[PDB]
């Protein structure tokens, strides 16, 4: 029995994007939007479907720690969430299955590696926004079992540097975790791009003629690095992603970015655009490093 | 019309584990000053939290009543934070139409279910706020607003309540210096991460004390930086900007650490 | 040896697709610009380029004629292909091929299905600004050889509804060209669709935070449209054609739409949608009809 | 200033096959209206073409000078098109400037094989005009323009003349009635498409001759949606914007069958 991380996507998490989808769970209805994002996350969807992976692994920039590295550990998380600052467009009844023996395994091997880690165990826990958001925009079944990762504070409490490095650790001992529990594994980094943005609400937000980048050069940021990304200059863009945190405010600085990379180890392969597309004027890719096609999944 | 003005920590430690006692102290203080909110017999609670986030636009709780379990996503091992906060929808929903008036987009927030933060549920059950007897309008800290702005808000909703006729005690729920310990420690040996951030502030909470408006004023924004005070103080921009930029002098009924943080209470002297 | 319609594209021709991508043929130099249209594009390339076409088909929108319907006539085709409208972003130096045999095979066709059809060979000619974008955002090697087709008059000059079927008898006659000639044929209806848009563009036209739909309306008929597309509902979008031109202002009244798909036969088959973006707040989408990965690309035995 | 005004046919056929009769009819009236052209001793030609298109904004020709083949989307069976036109740059820059100042954006064109549209190239040939004696100024014809809008644009061009102490002959270069035959014919037998238009043809040719402006304003959108004439007359109303809606009376020097569609030849006398 040996280990596998199948692919890792770049899966950003605009709660609009849901709300556009009109689905069960959430409360509110829409007219529709941000289509060209939802067809992007159609592609992720059926290529995903096509894995048949044992976990998806979420790294969420919503769910910030000051001690350590979170992880969920409670079989069965139930309740409403509603997010704080969009709620008239996200109240969503989720009910998820956590792979419990998985999340140990990586908050051992964190441990291990000399990183403060947590079990979250507390079953009454409300799970953010970004971490429901991705989830089912990849996968609405609610089916594959799911590990929940915090996004430990580093990055903003230290520095940028310091952050990355913690986050980079967090991302060598997922994979220890993986190999060790011979899981097939799909990695998901829960990032947006340029989030330099205005502070105009349309009156209906699904008009879609009010949807634009909110700075040229936020844009040209997010085309640069993604452009780089398909060509497969990995280390290009991992040299670059500093200054794109400082120009874009892009919030790869979170970490699931990184943490994403390091689990895979940093691979030199082109990647699948499945979209760009901005939410209230933020940059928003859905990407894809296929892992398994390139044959450097196996542990 | 402002009656009262306290300003109290958010964070859950002393609530949900008083039996270390020096978070035992912050909580038997917090509760102290519940008997001196109480006492100033207000109609409504101006409450500001640092921990209410908001990016957008103003946020002002709208929804007449709001319960249920709060988990806070760091303290969740310590037990649950159960609320049940009244809001005094007139005043909340005249502080949505008057806050454009004064240059800030607001918008009113009444939704089930929606998560209140874990400060404003910590002071609600310890000072025994949030209660039809003392309803609250609490605005919410967004990001992109400065202490000047958060002043301005403060005082909007003083004004907002003298022309409702309503009697206000003012809240602002905060941290002090911020050095939060960065692994696990022994709950029973918590302290004050450094000596740097212990003399910053029992230094400008001797000028809290004494109230000296001015020197408080210029401290404020070298103390913010140097002890990375939660949110840049603006919990106390807050209760400046409730009062209007003057009050008398203040009592500190307690000061101790949460988790390398600096907490305390106090209590102002209008 | 049988005749083949490999597949239909539907391939938008806004300029500034082509100035986005600093190409040596044009002119003007641009700081990128457009990239989602443009990725949209690159996925329809190298789909393409799995196909090996003996040739592709476009009829252009800005090759208007009243006499009937026009097809390029001479081997080879060159100039300097200069937009009257946006010059600042397109001024193309084009050298194409043009499969004579097929033009003519259509021109036959159509005549005898009651069109009136007539064959340019004027040398001196200069391919319109549609065709040139199309056919090089699609195709950037200019290796393939070409049947241009003017767009006529009669949906204009007439009414939609009869002018469609114009277009449709055209289609038709253009399948049964292939189908005798036995080519291996990639169908391209370079359409655009909402054309409501704004007469004003910014001081760098690759501003893309100035890019976005026109109206909310126009970008609802899209959507809705290319989501039926998307499901293979065919004979759903076409009863909305009508509507969809009056209220959206579409470019398919053209007539590229319905000529290609009725040399499609109108399949209910799934369409890939490559990407959807607006140009000038106007609504463009890059799809494809996979006729061979759907095993409707065989016409039937060929002539001679 | 304004010391000329003339109507010539846009369409191609007189210049490029004067075999048949008809058309070299129509082609020796536009030349006896370029020496009337001429004999006014003009600085400056002001040129509106149907067939030059714009969309976005007004387009202005500010290209000294343009050469090239032009063929005929259309009628590139009866030969090519070689021009040499010159632009007065001076007076077209004036024109871009002044555009908007009467609520109307505009840029200025000038690129190297920019092509020219059929009316202008053909106008330029048979009138001798677009030398560099006979310089052009050329107003596109934008499709979301009005009447109202075109001829404003041209009091507007007038206007920079007289700046400029310029003598302005003015050309409007398009056809009439437009029914174009939908099938080849034999060029031979081009006659007018139908009795309909023919009549509205020679009624407001008459209007025209006779200089009834008022009777003449009325019957123009009638006449331009029944007989389907050329981008809605747009290139008459660039005649009465530079004359200012005021002349004495015309002489129509020809008029005859162009594919179906209507054309003539008008010298305006003003
Ligand atoms: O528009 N939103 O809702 C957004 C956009 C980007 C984000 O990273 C996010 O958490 C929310
Ligand atoms: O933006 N442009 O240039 C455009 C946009 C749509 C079109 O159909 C076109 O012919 C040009
Ligand atoms: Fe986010
Ligand atoms: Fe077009």
């Amino acid at each position: 029995m040996q280990g596998e991380i199948i692919a890792g996507f770049l899966a950003p998490h605009p709660p609009h994007l849901v709300y556009g989808e009109n689905p069960p769970q959430n409360e509110p209805r829409s007219q529709g939007g941000w289509e060209v994002l939802r067809w992007a996350y159609e592609r992720a969807r059926e290529r995903l479907d096509a894995m048949k992976p044992d976990v998806l692994l979420v790294h969420s920039p919503h769910w910030i720690t000051s001690v350590g590295h979170h992880f969920l550990g409670v079989p069965e998380l139930s309740g409403k969430s509603v997010d704080p600052i969009f709620p008239n467009v996200f109240r969503y009844d989720f009910s998820l299955n956590v792979d419990v023996e998985l999340a140990e395994a990586c908050a051992e091997e964190g441990r291990k590696a000399g990183l403060v880690t947590k079990m979250m165990r507390n079953p009454k826990f409300r799970v953010d926004y970004g971490t429901i958001t991705t989830l089912h925009l990849i996968r609405p079944q609610w089916d594959i079992p799911v590990v929940g990762i915090s996004a430990n504070n580093s990055p903003y409490y230290l520095n940028t540097k310091e952050g990355m490095s913690e986050m980079d650790v967090l991302g060598k001992a997922t994979r220890e975790a993986i190999r060790k529990t011979g899981r097939k594994a799909v990695l998901l980094a829960s990032n947006t791009l340029s989030h330099w943005h205005f502070h105009e609400e349309p009156t209906i937000p699904e008009d879609m003629s009010k949807e634009y980048p909110a700075t040229m050069a936020g844009y040209q940021w997010d085309i640069r690095m993604i452009e780089l990304m398909r060509q497969g200059k990995t280390s290009e863009v991992f040299k670059l992603l500093p200054q794109f945190i400082d120009e874009a405010f892009a919030e790869v600085k979170s970490g699931a970015f990184t943490w994403m990379h390091a689990a895979m180890q940093y691979p030199e392969l082109a990647a699948e655009l499945f979209g760009y597309g901005t939410v209230i004027g933020t940059g928003n890719a859905v990407m894809e490093w296929d892992l398994r096609k390139a044959g450097l999944s196996m542990l | 019309t402002v009656v009262s003005a306290f300003l109290v920590p958010g964070t859950p430690l002393p609530q949900l584990k008083p039996e270390v006692p020096s978070w035992g102290q912050l909580a038997a203080a917090t509760e102290r000053a519940g008997k001196a909110l109480a006492a100033s017999r207000p109609d409504v609670v101006l409450v500001y939290s640092t921990q209410w986030l908001a990016v957008l636009d103003q946020q002002w709780l709208t929804r007449p009543r709001s319960e249920g379990v709060h988990v806070d996503e760091n303290w969740y091992e310590f037990g649950d934070l159960a609320y049940d906060i009244r809001a005094d929808t007139a005043l909340a929903e005249a502080c949505v139409t008057s806050s454009p008036l004064h240059g800030v987009h607001a918008r009113g927030v009444n939704y089930d279910g929606f998560p209140i933060d874990t400060g404003t549920i910590t002071a609600c059950t310890l000072m025994g706020i949030g209660t039809d007897a003392f309803p609250l309008v609490v605005g919410s800290n967004n990001l992109y607003h400065s202490g000047e702005i958060t002043e301005k808000l403060a005082a909007l909703a003083v004004d907002c309540a003298k022309d409702q006729n309503k009697r206000v005690a003012v809240v602002g729920v905060g941290g002090l210096s911020g050095s939060l310990f960065r692994e696990e420690i022994d709950p029973r040996e918590d302290r004050i991460a450094n000596e740097e951030d212990d003399k910053w502030n029992r230094r400008v909470l001797k000028l809290i004390e004494a109230g000296d408006v001015s020197a408080l004023r210029e401290a404020m924004p070298v103390y913010a930086k140097e002890a990375r005070v939660d949110m840049g103080f603006k919990h106390l921009h807050w209760i400046l900007g409730a009062l209007k930029g003057k009050f008398s002098g203040a009592n500190v009924l307690g000061y101790g650490p949460s988790y390398g943080s600096g907490a305390a209470v106090i209590e102002f002297r209008l």
